């Protein structure tokens, strides 16, 4: 029941919310490949400008609320470069979350609006740096998964077909389709190997963390037992 | 045994009988 | 012979029915013979006349 | 006589309360892979019950490329209902519809 | 599926419910009675499973509608059952509810606060209003009437406010508003709700204890006698009702104390059998738990299965006879009860044929329902729930998955010369798939070749239907018959109700033409992919280009793959915009391509490509 | 297409003032008189239907089957596009005493 | 387990929405996924 | 390809007999079936055609055994067995075996003595087949692509040793 | 709730609205007019002409037939209007199409004018035909009519009549005229053209419980009658074997031994 609705959040049959968008960024997977190789793009400008022919759709969209959104975003995020996650700015949500991607120019996922400007910067090279942009914007516009894609379906097919080439045995943890299982399947609560994976810090050495390694693991007497007479 | 698989239209997808039914022999 | 396209899927009455004079009658009779005659339609609007005639005259 | 007069003016009353004004409609512009499908295989149906088409089929025998045809010049008289997940719906014509 | 033949009414929901039995002796077409199905000659006989009232058999006609068994529907009948049998079914739900009452105010023994505290709740849940349900325990004041009542009144003011205020708002309809959270709230509820009814031993209303039930496998229950603590108990507590004026129970005796119960109880039932609230306004009564009557199901679905010659006796049919025995039997032994009595004293015999009495019908009411709660018999024949259920299910075997017309399997052959998005179909194929084209101005010369050309030279057309409904097979005509019902396609019709219809001609599947072709197991849907068909004289073998080799993960080493044939414009504008091959070069698991030329054509690229090839 | 269309689609008979495919029958005719589908559920049997002033029942009310026997309304029929095992299921439900209730629009 | 959950759905007195691909499949309804997700109108001129 | 079938008359008083009753003949049997109800050895029979005749008295009319399979075949053996008796001899028990020939038909699997099986794609015509300056076209033709995954490098030394030893 | 469910019935078949007796004609007025709602299906050959489409598909079968809903015999309609799909200022409106098949349905408002003849209604016919057991006549010479012998008074008498046919005669002593007036009886719509029974002759007729007691030789009459017409029709295209004897001789059946 799961699919795409014409709001872009994706809905269960009952029309219970699952998500509020696709991967956090409405993206069609059978597009989204050339959507960073942008020097093919460029390569490629007015071939691509004429496929995705604009004329028949300047009358129809926003140019200009989610551009100017964007920058008020990237602004309060530049400012909390080296703060932590958990003292980040909470002024200004995503520009997805506040216009329709279908509907304004310039309503891109943040990770594609780093990667787009980090390229324009990295590299300076008749089409301009600014018309670029906007062909890339336009490009991601065309890249939208379609409302009523059965997204659920998809989803459930592109983790069972792959799954079925890892059936052959290891060559410690529990992997392929048996620990698949524990996740999807059983949502185990008693994992058969269960881990915990302890982030070190710098000032603790290779000999330290050594010692703090047996200060933790369980010592039986039996190790510690050579040989025991009994008379 | 291919040859058996070649002619038979599947009714769904395989089946549990090996160790999911032994994982689903749980009560809540 | 009873179907979709021949017969309708439901016939509800919006409203009671209310009562038409003789000369009422015979002004719709009049207006509905005159639109239809501007298949099998041609033999209710033949029975139809009879009403008509029998509204004013004699057969 | 009494009691479906009002039974109808629920279900209109309903049926207003669901639709979107044209102005208010908030939708993709463009007509999804799925519009497109459903309005060829459609009016190509309708076509095959000798419904009026608006377009010189040049020797075309198939329907359905007579549909194509009818979409290029944007002759098709359909309307798109696009329903959301309350109920509520946008109606769109293939006219305005943004075709790749 | 004909498009000249449409749909007005449509299904919107579909509601469960229990049969009452008033309301099948009501709609039954004749009552059974009679354990034999045929008399002597040959001709069924009157009273039995296969009585012409329940729908025509054996080349007689129906007697409800008068029709012949390819037209008649079939008619249901009913069993009156000489004594009420619990229905397997629900007999765990109206056991709880048994364990749960108490045998002397007939009200559950949890305090009647806390059943109202339940009912509550359970009455905001049937609106969409989890928030309120929580807030309904905030209400707080060996605790006097007078106290209770205000605390009872409070909670139920809160109830009807809250539903109000909500109802004012877009927050719940008068059908009210129902969510997996809620569903999930109301299971959590309605499960607490039946623990703490099980819970209580001493009954919170009436100080007096009730007798324990227990059960079997089967549906029988018994009556654990008090202990003498419990005895002494019901004699102290004995005044106080005059001033306000192990042993097998039969079903009747379960049905009477279960029936005043859930008369008592009435309030808090009614939203515990009720997902969303009762606008039927129908009262919960205990007897749909109870089976008086059986519903005999249409001769149309208890057919005796031919196997070649021999003729099989029907399974249900076979299970329905033993249910018809038992009741004719108690019938006897209810007639010899009615004769004698002055002389009595040993009743120990009395209850012991009734007892037998009860036990034997209600096993054959089992074993009709389901075998697997019936005792052994010396395989048993499968019941309603294992026809559901038999292997897979009717539902994942015959509903989620069906045997299709208009398709085709045959082992598939490699071909480099076809396109990558076309499909080589075997001329044997091509004169026996065909499609409903219906004739037109547009099409009238293509379609008349077809009908002059017939089912065995391609392209031609195996058959013609008419607009009055009826079909002209071209089979068995010769050209002469061919060229003259081709003259005839275009004519006008002169019925009026059939004017809006025009002829059809099932022409052989053509070049122009969508299949979707499947290699199992289908782990993705590019594993089913819409071909355009290409009819390749002398071949014996679907013909498959090398690019579609790695969506259907096939390999041509003996594989085989089902060709579907869909037989409307709608589903074939989606095998060629949506399923088609075309649209599928890119996998939606990674966004990577899964289309290419394989290995030939690989060494070829390598040899043309390279500079010393002028 | 597949799973209906070209498998077990049948057009049925049910009553929408009921909502069943199980309890709709054609109605048994006169020599001049046509068939019509009825519903043996919300029919009331000739005889029991007793009576302000007396009311007189239309004519076109009043259905006979096979047996003989008159009956009063259940005239509220209809005809849905449906599977067939969906005809037999609700066959099955109704012999465990479990009723399908079709709300069928429009009304 | 098809009869199992068919009698908490008697026993709730639950009303199937038919919203559900599998609950549409049953009833014969068109799937409400992909091309089932919206309505076909035809603009007819007459008044 | 042979396949037998035995014809038993079992299913203690005889009342099937092979041959055909008088008074009762439905049209053209006699074309498949000598006099005595068994098949001519030789005829050929398709899905439908009686592959033997016989009478039982229960009854009172001539039925046949027919014979069903996709495949046509021809009557190679008909071999009557009247066993299991002292001195009451009939005959009830008869063994017929069918002659199915099987030219290569696409789809048949061939394959040399080092494990490279492939279905057969196609029957190529010898002018549309690679012709040697010997002036021969090869009988079967192996894909290269087919070696480099398998390793049957065994195939490869018994192609130059066939040759060598061909000469 | 003893008299609750069984309430709703009665309001089922209560008649709406009577016929009313005026301008001291003595005649009843039947003809109405009911404004009603229709579902109606729309050829993909109407699609650019909708309202001739309703009217040729489903409107023209309707007129001069007995629609059971409006409780008469629709004599036409007046203002066909079409209700748009979509909820709204134009002439183009919208209609919804079916998923499986190419039509599309829409409901329609239009008025009736119909025939809605009640029983007890007082109407008048011209006399068709007069046979020895009944009396044909013709209301609005169009709609059929007939008089049985049992409801024809006891005081008349039929005449038949010599060299071409017959006559009845009133209490008086005098032949009945063209036109008679009648009560309604009964009228038969299950058939395929609309038949009014009426009666010449028309609760406190107890005598010491005499009105409950029947006077069978009078039921005996309109019975006897009854059944006598039911049994001729139903040997009407009666097919019987044909039983040839032991011997080469055809049994035949025929009770007059003679020719
Ligand atoms: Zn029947
Ligand atoms: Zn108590
Ligand atoms: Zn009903």
């Amino acid at each position: 029941g799961v699919h795409v609705s014409y709001d872009n959040s994706i809905r269960d049959a009952d029309g219970t919310l699952v998500q509020f968008m696709y991967g956090g960024d409405a993206i069609d997977i059978t597009k989204e490949s050339h959507m960073t190789q942008f020097e093919f793009c460029l390569d490629n400008y007015y071939a691509l400008l004429k496929k995705y022919n604009p004329s028949a759709l300047i009358e129809h969209l926003d140019v200009e609320s989610a551009l100017k959104y964007s920058k008020k975003t990237l602004k309060y995020r530049k400012k909390h470069s080296k703060e932590p996650h958990y003292k980040q700015s909470v002024k200004y949500d995503p520009v997805l979350a506040k216009y329709n991607p279908a509907k304004y120019l310039g309503s891109v996922s943040e990770n594609f609006q780093d990667k787009l400007e980090s390229f324009l910067d990295k590299n300076s090279k008749g089409v301009n740096e600014k018309k670029f942009r906007a062909l890339m914007q336009l490009k991601y516009m065309r890249s939208l998964i379609n409302p009523g894609e059965a997204v659920g379906i998809i989803a459930s097919q592109s983790v069972g077909e792959p799954s079925t080439q890892m059936t052959l045995n290891t060559f410690n943890v529990t992997l392929g389709i048996p620990r698949l299982r524990e996740i999807v399947m059983t949502a185990s609560a008693a994992i058969k190997t269960p881990q915990m994976t302890l982030p070190i810090w710098n000032d603790v050495s290779d000999e330290q963390a050594d010692t703090f390694c047996k200060s933790i693991s369980k010592v039986l007497l039996s190790e510690v037992i050579d040989k025991v007479i009994v008379t | 045994e291919q040859s058996h698989k070649k002619t038979k239209q599947a009714v769904s997808y395989d089946e549990p009988d090996e160790d999911e039914i032994e994982t689903m022999r749980e009560a809540e | 012979s009873a179907t979709t396209l021949n017969t309708p899927v439901v016939i509800h009455a919006t409203q009671l029915p209310q009562h038409v004079s003789t000369d009422e009658v015979l002004q719709f009779l009049e207006s509905f013979i005159d639109e239809k005659e501007n298949t099998n339609l041609s033999s209710s609007i033949s029975q139809l006349k009879r009403i008509q005639r029998d509204f004013k005259g004699l057969p | 006589p009494e009691d479906f007069q009002q039974h109808e003016q629920i279900r209109r009353k309903t049926l207003k309360e669901k639709a979107i004004p044209k102005d208010q409609r908030a939708t993709t512009p463009y007509m999804t892979k799925y519009e497109r499908a459903r309005i060829l295989g459609t009016r190509a149906l309708q076509i095959s019950m000798n419904a009026p088409v608006f377009v010189d089929l040049e020797g075309e025998t198939d329907p359905l490329r007579i549909a194509m045809k009818e979409l290029a010049e944007k002759k098709i008289p359909l309307v798109i209902r696009r329903y959301l997940p309350d109920g509520s719906f946008e109606d769109w014509s293939v006219e305005e519809l943004i075709v790749d | 599926m004909d498009i000249s033949k449409p749909v007005g009414s449509e299904i919107t929901s579909v509601d469960f419910g229990i049969l009452t039995a008033k309301e099948i002796r009501n709609l039954s077409a004749k009552q059974i009675t009679n354990p034999t199905v045929l008399d002597n000659l040959g001709h069924p006989v009157s009273g039995g499973l296969y009585d012409l009232a329940l729908g025509a058999f054996l080349r007689n006609l129906c007697s409800t509608c008068g029709l012949d068994e390819k037209f008649c529907p079939g008619h249901q009948g009913h069993i009156e059952l000489p004594v009420p049998c619990y229905n397997p079914l629900f007999f765990n739900q109206l056991y709880i509810y048994l364990r749960a009452s108490c045998l002397f105010c007939h009200h559950f023994r949890l305090k009647s606060v806390e059943v109202h505290r339940y009912a509550c709740k359970l009455r905001l849940l049937q609106y969409g209003l989890i928030d309120e349900s929580y807030k309904l325990d905030e209400i707080t004041l060996d605790i006097s009437s007078t106290l209770l009542n205000e605390l009872k009144s409070k909670r139920s003011e809160y109830v009807d406010m809250a539903i109000a205020k909500a109802l004012s708002d877009g927050r719940t309809t008068e059908r009210g508003s129902f969510t997996a959270t809620v569903n999930d709230e109301r299971k959590k509820l309605v499960h607490e709700f039946h623990k703490k009814l099980l819970s209580r031993g001493k009954c919170d209303n009436c100080g007096m204890f009730s007798p324990k039930f227990r059960k079997d496998g089967f549906t029988k229950i018994f009556e654990t006698a008090l202990n003498e603590k419990q005895i002494t108990n019901n004699r102290v507590k004995g005044f106080i009702r005059q001033d306000m004026i192990s042993t097998y129970i039969l079903s009747t005796e379960v049905k009477n104390i279960l029936d005043t119960v859930f008369r008592k109880e009435q309030c808090v039932l009614q939203y515990v059998f009720h997902s969303r609230p009762n606008l039927s306004r129908k009262l919960v009564k205990a007897d749909s738990f109870f089976m008086d009557v059986l519903v005999v199901p249409p001769t149309r679905f208890r057919l005796p299965s031919k196997l070649g010659e021999e003729v099989h006796e029907n399974s249900q049919n076979q299970l329905l006879s033993k249910v018809l025995t038992t009741s004719l039997l108690i019938r006897d032994l209810n007639d010899d009860l009615s004769k004698l009595k002055v002389s009595l004293e040993d009743r120990r015999v009395i209850f012991s044929r009734l007892m037998n009495a009860f036990v034997t019908i209600q096993n054959d009411v089992n074993a009709f329902i389901d075998s697997t709660k019936a005792q052994g018999r010396t395989v048993p024949i499968p019941g309603v729930k294992q026809a559901l259920e038999k292997k897979e299910g009717l539902f994942r075997k015959h509903m989620m998955g069906k045997r299709v017309n208009y398709a085709a399997r045959s082992v598939i052959s490699p071909d480099p010369n076809i396109e990558t998005n076309e499909i080589g179909v075997p001329p044997v194929f091509a004169v026996k798939l065909t499609y409903p084209e219906p004739v037109t101005a547009y099409n009238i010369a293509e379609l008349r070749q077809a009908v002059i050309n017939g089912p065995d030279k391609w392209p031609g057309a195996t058959q013609i239907q008419n607009e009055d409904g009826s079909l002209v097979s071209l089979i068995g005509m010769s050209v002469e018959q061919r060229k003259a019902l081709a003259n005839q396609l275009l004519t006008p019709s002169s019925n009026v109700s059939t004017h809006t219809l025009n002829k059809k001609v099932y022409r052989h599947i053509k070049n122009r033409d969508v299949v979707l072709m499947n290699r199992q197991p289908t782990l993705h849907k590019a594993s089913m992919m819409g071909h355009k068909v290409r009819v390749l004289p002398n071949e014996k073998t679907l013909r498959l280009h090398y690019a579609n080799t790695g969506a259907y993960n096939a390999d041509f080493d003996g594989d085989e793959m089902n060709m579907h044939f869909p037989q409307n414009e709608n589903a074939r504008a989606e095998a060629l915009n949506l399923a088609n091959t075309d649209s599928q070069y890119l996998t939606p698991t990674s966004g990577s391509p899964v289309r290419g030329l394989i290995q030939d054509h690989i060494s070829a690229g390598v040899w043309l490509t390279s500079k010393d090839s002028f | 297409d597949r799973l209906l269309n070209s498998s077990d689609y049948t057009q049925a008979s049910v009553c929408r003032e009921c909502g069943s495919i199980l309890t709709t029958q054609q109605s048994v005719p006169r020599i001049g008189s046509i068939s019509t589908v009825c519903c043996r559920r919300c029919s009331m049997r000739f005889e029991d239907a007793k009576k302000g002033e007396k009311i007189f029942i239309d004519d076109s009310q009043i259905w006979e089957d096979g047996q003989g026997n008159k009956f009063v309304g259940g005239n509220e029929t209809t005809t849905v596009a449906i599977p067939f095992v969906l005809k037999y299921l609700d066959s099955e439900l109704s012999a465990m005493g479990i009723r399908l209730r079709y709300n069928v629009e429009p009304k | 387990t098809t009869c199992q959950f068919l009698t908490k759905a008697v026993l709730d007195n639950e009303r199937e929405q038919l919203d559900s691909p599998s609950a549409r499949i049953v009833v014969g309804k068109l799937n409400n996924v992909g091309t089932g997700s919206f309505d076909v109108l035809a603009k007819v001129p007459n008044a | 390809m042979y396949k037998t079938e035995k014809v038993d008359l079992a299913l203690d008083p005889i009342t099937q007999h092979f041959g055909f009753g008088n008074d009762e003949w439905p049209k053209e049997w006699l074309e498949k079936l000598d006099e005595d109800g068994l098949p001519y050895i030789g005829t050929y029979v398709e899905e439908g055609d009686p592959i033997c005749a016989y009478f039982d008295d229960t009854l009172n009319k001539t039925k046949i055994k027919t014979y069903h399979s996709s495949e046509p075949a021809y009557i190679e053996e008909v071999n009557l067995i009247g066993d299991e008796s002292n001195k009451f001899q009939e005959l009830q028990t008869v063994s017929i075996k069918y002659r199915i020939r099987r030219t290569p038909q696409i789809g048949d699997k061939f394959s040399s003595r080092h494990g490279q099986k492939g279905v057969c794609s196609r029957k190529w015509p010898t002018i549309d087949m690679p012709f040697s300056e010997t002036g021969i076209q090869p009988d079967i033709i192996i894909n290269p692509h087919a070696f480099p995954s398998r390793m049957t490098i065994g195939m490869f030394v018994e192609s130059l040793a066939g040759k060598a030893g061909a000469l | 709730n003893e008299n609750r469910e069984t309430a709703r019935f009665i309001k089922k078949h209560k008649k709406q609205v009577t016929n009313p007796i005026d301008e001291k004609n003595g005649t009843s007025n039947c003809i109405v007019r009911v404004p009603i709602a229709l579902y109606v299906s729309l050829a993909p050959m109407y699609l650019e002409n909708p309202l001739q489409g309703v009217m040729k598909q489903h409107l023209n079968p309707l007129v001069m037939k007995y629609n059971n809903k409006v409780g008469g015999v629709v004599l036409g309609y007046e203002g066909l209007k079409i209700l748009d799909a979509d909820p709204l200022d134009t002439s183009e409106k919208l209609i919804k199409i079916t998923p499986d098949t190419p039509f599309g349905f829409t409901w329609c408002h239009v008025n009736l004018y119909v025939w809605q003849p009640q029983v007890g209604d007082v109407l008048e016919g011209y006399i068709f035909i007069q046979s020895a057991s009944h009396i044909g006549l013709l209301i609005h010479d169009a709609f059929n009519a007939s008089i049985k012998k049992n409801n024809i008074p006891v005081d008349w008498t039929f005449v038949h009549n010599d060299v071409e046919l017959g006559h009845w005669v009133d209490s008086n002593g005098e032949p009945i005229d063209g036109k008679l007036r009648f009560t309604v009886r009964n009228v038969h719509t299950t058939g395929r053209v609309v038949s009014v029974d009426g009666t010449l002759i028309s609760y406190n007729s107890s005598r010491s419980q005499a009105e409950s007691l029947p006077i069978v030789s009078n039921k005996k009459i309109v019975f006897d009658d009854e059944v006598s017409i039911e049994n001729k029709e139903s040997h009407k295209e009666l097919d019987l074997p044909e039983v040839k004897e032991d011997n080469g001789s055809e049994i035949v059946y025929e009770e007059n031994t003679s020719e």
